[PDB]
């Protein structure tokens, strides 16, 4: 089978700029059967070059393909808004026709610190018997970020739980909520509940916490 | 009109078996060739095979020989993908691509592409969520955040607003986690000027179709 | 020419028939046809003429017949007339507008069905242009469907032009081997060898 | 009565073009397959083109293809044969003969009589007339050589003396030129009080030399 | 393409003798087999179609077999008017092709050639050019060979030949065989001879004569 590697992981780049995207065989490909393919959250991919170097009906001519053999690149001459998205590529010359492990292009931002707000359990989900307590990143670039539980000082894992929004589609930031999920027993054991927030745009960890009930 | 229509979402037991349906309009179907591919939440691209509509020949992944068969009715000018022992690794989003094709010539690559079918394995059942407000802190004088927590529900997905639409902006609704007993959890906050915490109500309306569950919550700062 | 009667069981008695993309023509000449005994005979699901009236072929005279023989599967019988489109009367057997003759069709399950299924028969699947009246292709090569060249081997958009049947015994009778004798009847200014008794 | 007429062979030079045609009757031309066939003085039967009855798909053999073009006129009921570049080895009788229903090309049923296509550079030039001058018989006869184009006739004492008498086939010499001898056989008690005589007509040319063989 | 092989590339039989010649193919060809027979001057004439089947007219004494690659086309009784070139011809793909024929020959007796030599004429060398001619007359089996000597030196590539049809009352052949010099070579030699190589000759016979 053919492996297929893409780089960079991810490109940074700003509104106006160009993109070029690497995708690389393990072995030669004729270059008449090589595609790219672009793929925005929560939609089906969409064929913008094939043939290495041919582009597909409808695509604006500042999508750009090249490459033969091993090594083959797409390039955007000048990055639009539209066009910040996941981008694949696929040989399907020789079966199994394999992918590369995608190319997600995001708006380069200016380094932007995250708000941070921390939720104690409701009451009302504490007659439940469980106690989910909530740390809010609001609002941040870049995506690399870090959040720890501690209760009581002391440091949790195991026990919770991340996720992060799409890049927004206005300020180009992202959102994560992490979520400590602990018994009403448990719960009620311990007094200090925070998370702490490490991230470029935070010269020193910025630290949320609450007294249980006060 | 060049389309490809796939089935829609389906959950399965672990180890039960499911056929996603691919049916063409718009081209030539009988000239043309199928391929489907999958891709779990975040990840790439997979190919598991493909079907040349003409002859049903077809070669599949190594993955996914086992367990596998690509079919095709011309009749319907539908194309199928029906996935064996089905186990919880293979939820994923389920795609199927072709190149559109008059009765002679095809084009050079897999350009027409599905919607897209949603397969969800595991042993929970259907469950409809529960809401519970994450309430505004007394902090600032100045931004505060609130938000809904949706938690303990199951399949995929749930879809939240907020004042049944009427506020959209600083919304962030994340997408939901499975937690270790099978079910999923989401959260959605908002943030708001902290001068209209008294005087400006925020309900979240939490909507989950596969349980028929239709929970709106009233968000308030803490009452001491 | 006068005291032979035309060698019909050659046809339709034969032991091994073609493939339809590979149809097989005998000319017959010189002999004294007996239509009747076929037109009325019990063996046969299919038996339209066209541009004659086929109770009247045994008072009518022609120069030459010809018997085109082949199989193909019953839901594909009613293509072998003119004016027919489909995988068989556009790539493999075409029939002209004008067709005067007869076309004679049986299900061979007990002879071209295999217990693991039969697969010598086999049939044309795809073609740049459809086959003019009484065309023969019997060429292999791979089919180009998109704009890049082949290179005789198969892959995306390049296919192996001919497809081999099913034919097992369980299938469908739509899905079942049908035996077909296309009898045309030509009249040339000349004298007529081929007459019914 | 399927009968296929063949005009337009004759003499044309290398690497020049002739066109020619082929007049079908006893049939519908418009809907049956054509055919050219070729055979070189010598040599054996060798298929040259077929078309299609509506004239839109041809097939060529590899001596002939991207040199001749098959064509045809079915309002005329007439069949073409375009030959360009032409060489001497498309010397040749030509053939149209009718082949199969529509696009069933592999009949060639009835052929025509044939028109004959001589590839030549050569003019038109009468033959020179040399004596073959004379055991218990002896032999004579009358070389004629250097003509141009076929064919000329032979004969002795204008007809009367026929027994014995062989008239080769001519021989195509390296200029171009065809070379021809007849010969006769006598007693040769009659040598002396016998005069022979052959009789060379040569009609393209338009000449006719009467040559007196005597011995030496 | 598709080859076709007939055997033999020539026979000689009596008349009401039994000829079989045999067509074998490259490759599988049914039964798209033709007959044709040829006589000298004329068309070839279609005589078995289908490989096995009599077209329209012909006599009964010619038939065929064979289907696949190995065909026979035989004469029960050979007959006098049955004297020409057979082909066999393929229809199984285009391009057609034929045999190679086979020319049937009458037999007779040997007969051994009486040969005779032609000095050039003195009105042909005034205009430069020599031509001596060989001749043999009336031979059988048409196979022979003549060569010809120009001061004990074997000529070759400076002579043709031409062969008359069989006499249809002796059935015999007639060879002339003619060598052409420059005018210039002629008078640099002095023996000129042709010899003549046959099978009713126990020894090839040689005509010479000094210039
Ligand atoms: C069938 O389509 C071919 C090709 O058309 C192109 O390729 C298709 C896969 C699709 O991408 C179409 O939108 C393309 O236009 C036709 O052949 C072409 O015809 C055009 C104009 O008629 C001509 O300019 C090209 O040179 C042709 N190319 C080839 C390789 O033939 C063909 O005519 C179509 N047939 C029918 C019946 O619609
Ligand atoms: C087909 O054959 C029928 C019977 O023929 C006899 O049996 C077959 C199996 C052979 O052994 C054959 O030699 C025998 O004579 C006929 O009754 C029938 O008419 C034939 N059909 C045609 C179309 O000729
Ligand atoms: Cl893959
Ligand atoms: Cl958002
Ligand atoms: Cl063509
Ligand atoms: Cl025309
Ligand atoms: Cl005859």
């Amino acid at each position: 089978d053919i492996q297929m590697t893409q780089s960079p992981g991810t490109l940074s780049l700003s509104p106006g700029e160009g993109a070029t995207l690497s995708c690389r065989a393990s072995q030669s490909v004729s270059s008449s059967y090589l595609a790219w393919y672009q793929q925005k959250p929560g939609q089906a991919p969409r064929l913008l070059i094939y043939g290495a170097s041919s582009g597909a009906t409808g695509i604006p001519d500042r999508f750009s393909g090249s490459g033969s053999g091993t090594d083959f690149t797409l390039t955007i001459s000048r990055l639009e808004p539209e066009d910040f998205a996941v981008y694949y590529c696929q040989q399907y010359g020789s079966s199994p026709y394999t992918f590369g492990q995608g190319t997600k292009v995001e708006i380069k931002r200016t380094v932007a610190a995250p708000s941070v707000f921390i939720f104690p359990p409701s009451d009302e989900q504490l007659k439940s018997g469980t106690a989910s307590v909530v740390c809010l990143l609001n609002n941040f670039y870049p995506r690399e970020a870090k959040v720890q539980w501690k209760v009581d000082n002391a440091l949790q894992s195991g026990n919770s739980q991340e996720s992060v929004t799409e890049q927004d589609s206005k300020d180009s930031t992202y959102s994560l909520s992490s979520t400590l999920t602990l018994s009403k027993a448990d719960y009620e054991k311990h007094k200090v509940y925070a998370c702490e927030v490490t991230h470029q745009g935070l010269s020193s960890p910025v630290t949320k916490s609450f007294n249980r009930g006060e | 009109q060049v389309q490809l229509v796939q089935s829609g979402p389906e959950v399965k037991k672990p180890g039960t078996s499911v056929k996603v349906s691919c049916k063409a309009s718009g081209f030539t179907f009988t000239t043309s060739a199928v391929q489907w591919v999958r891709q779990a939440r975040g990840q790439r691209l997979e190919w598991i095979g493909w079907i040349v509509v003409g002859s049903g020949n077809t070669n599949y992944a190594q993955k996914f020989q086992e367990r596998v068969t690509i079919t095709r009715d011309m009749s319907t000018t539908t194309a199928y993908m029906e996935l064996s022992s089905l186990r919880s690794e293979d939820t994923a989003v389920y795609f199927c691509a072709a190149p559109h094709c008059n009765s002679t010539s095809c084009y050079d690559a897999f350009d027409i592409w599905g919607q897209g079918t949603m397969v969800t394995v595991s042993s929970a059942s259907t469950k409809g969520p529960s809401v519970f407000p994450l309430a505004p802190s007394s902090k600032s004088t100045g931004t505060a955040a609130l938000g809904c927590l949706v938690k303990d529900y199951f399949p995929e997905p749930v879809t939240v607003s907020w004042n049944s639409g009427a506020l959209t902006s600083g919304v962030h609704t994340f997408p939901a986690v499975l937690q270790s007993s099978g079910l999923y959890s989401l959260s959605s906050v908002v943030t708001v000027p902290s001068s209209s915490l008294g005087t400006q109500t925020y309900i979240c309306n939490v909507n989950h179709k596969p349980s028929n569950t239709k929970v709106d919550k009233k968000v308030e700062p803490k009452s001491c | 020419h006068h005291t032979n009667l035309c060698p019909f069981g050659e046809v339709f008695n034969a032991t091994r028939f073609a493939s339809v993309y590979a149809w097989n023509r005998k000319r017959i000449s010189n002999c004294v046809a007996d239509y009747s005994v076929l037109y009325n005979s019990a063996s046969f699901s299919t038996f339209k003429c066209y541009g004659v009236s086929p109770t009247k072929l045994n008072d009518l005279c022609f120069t030459n017949v010809y018997a085109d023989s082949f199989v193909i599967r019953g839901d594909e019988v009613r293509q072998i007339a003119p004016g027919q489109t489909g995988k068989i009367a556009d790539y493999n057997y075409k029939l002209p507008d004008d067709f005067t003759g007869c076309v004679i069709a049986w299900n061979s399950n007990n002879l071209d069905s295999k217990v693991g299924g039969n697969y010598n028969y086999l049939y044309r699947l795809f073609r740049k242009s459809n086959l003019k009246p009484f065309e023969r292709d019997i060429s292999t090569e791979i089919y180009q469907a998109g704009s890049k060249p082949c290179n005789g081997v198969e892959g995306f958009n390049c296919y192996f032009p001919l497809q081999s049947y099913g034919f097992q015994p369980t299938n469908g009778v739509g899905y079942q081997p049908y035996r077909v004798v296309v009898l045309s009847f030509e009249l040339l200014h000349a004298p007529a060898t081929v007459c019914g008794k």
